[PDB]
RNA sequence: GCGAGCGUAGUUCAAUGGUAAAACAUCUCCUUGCCAAGGAGAAGAUACGGGUUCGAUUCCCGCCGCUCGCCCC
């Protein structure tokens, strides 16, 4: 009989392995990294997928998209009061936040754990403009506990997009 | 004398060595060897190394019989610290001077960082291009390292014995 | 036991017988308020002890702990 450390370890070392392969053929480190902290369970898939990354990279485009996706992230850390219940529309505030929430559901249509990164960046491109608007008029400042929780739900599930793609941490732009 | 520079032929002349080792020792002595004359200043040409079963020369061609005798600007203590507001300069002044054997006017000052600095000419002691190969040999050959080695009459650690040397 | 390599801000790293440098993280602040984004500053270090020299992160020696062979297996 053996314990489940064992295969765990085992996962790990071939990941390690996978990763000293995948940075052989020229692909950058940050990148890598990056990719197999996610999708370290096929190695195809992976090696399909950040081969193709590095490559859309290129696009002039990927930091306005790295820096809006996380720009979110930084804020989640700390409380995790609004972790307790999720959005609705009643306690709702200015059109803003639910314009915001509109385009969010809008675009979680085309984004699940299934999907490639073709089309990731032009599904998520139309999300950015309200999220200045939002950060720039809605003063997420807790000041009511009830909008506070609905807010920093709303934004980690906003977020929580790339959940299943990538990750945007070891990101050279970051 | 001054002369012309000539050839410079060094082989070390070993037993069998194996044909995994031939190709790292001809290469661990031409690298390291082109980096010593030009730590010693020295003047060489092409540069080419051979091998054999049994011998790892190296051929260093149009190689000066002088050093290049050219002055160095050195770097002393900074300005401020050596150099009083008035009166004569501190210790650490006279102490560079003892230590360089040079003239306190030979002091000249050089605008660089916060404070200035303080600068003096010294020379490089020219030598005649062969006592520097005498004592410097006896490094570049002993700095070769292999993955098993032995001993045959001393504490000398080699892939194989060595019978001769032939340095002209 | 027996050899080597080592040791610098919290982490990663610069240099040579001489006033200890840089990123990052932390903090103090100037933008409309919280993260992102532009600026300024602050604090932060040579594992430890001795020797010589006017003066060693640098030269010598002792010790601390780490890493690797050998010993054991």
């Amino acid at each position: 009989t053996i314990d489940s450390g064992v295969i765990d370890e085992v996962v790990q070392f071939v990941t390690r392995r996978l990763e000293q392969l995948l940075v052989d053929e020229g692909i950058n480190c940050e990148i890598v990294r990056s990719v197999l902290i996610e999708r370290a369970n096929c190695p195809y898939l992976a090696s399909q997928t950040a081969i193709e990354m590095e490559a859309f990279s290129r696009t002039e485009d990927f930091p306005k998209i790295v820096e809006a996706y996380s720009r979110p992230t930084r804020i989640i850390r700390g409380k995790e009061i609004g972790s307790a219940l999720e959005v609705d529309a009643s306690v709702f505030e200015k059109d803003e936040e639910r314009a915001l929430w509109s385009a969010y559901l809008e675009v979680a249509d085309k984004i699940h754990p299934g999907v490639d990164i073709k089309a990731f960046a032009d599904a998520s491109l139309e999300l950015l403009q309200p999220l200045e608007d939002f950060f720039t008029n809605v003063f997420v400042m807790a000041e009511d506990e009830k909008v506070r929780n609905n807010r920093l739900a709303l934004l980690t599930k906003v977020a929580s997009l790339p959940k299943g793609i990538a990750d945007l941490s070891v990101l050279p732009g970051f | 004398v001054v002369g012309q520079p000539r050839a410079f032929v060094l082989e070390i002349g070993t037993e069998e060595l194996p044909p995994h080792d031939v190709i790292e020792a001809t290469k661990q002595l031409e690298k390291s060897l082109i980096q010593i004359l030009e730590k010693r200043r020295l003047s060489h040409g092409k540069v080419r190394s051979y091998g054999t079963p049994r011998r790892l020369a190296v051929v260093v061609e149009n190689l000066n019989m002088k050093q290049m005798e050219e002055e160095i600007e050195l770097r002393g203590p900074p300005v401020a610290k050596a150099f009083d507001q008035e009166g004569r300069p501190t210790k650490a002044a006279e102490g560079f001077c003892r230590k360089n054997n040079v003239p306190i006017d030979s002091l000249y000052r050089r605008t660089d960082g916060k404070t200035e600095y303080i600068y003096a000419r010294v020379k490089e002691s020219a030598r005649f291009a062969d006592e520097v190969l005498t004592e410097d040999l006896p490094t570049i050959i002993s700095g070769i390292s292999f993955p098993k080695s032995m001993r045959w009459n001393s504490n000398i650690v080699f892939s194989r014995p060595i019978r001769w040397i032939f340095a002209l």
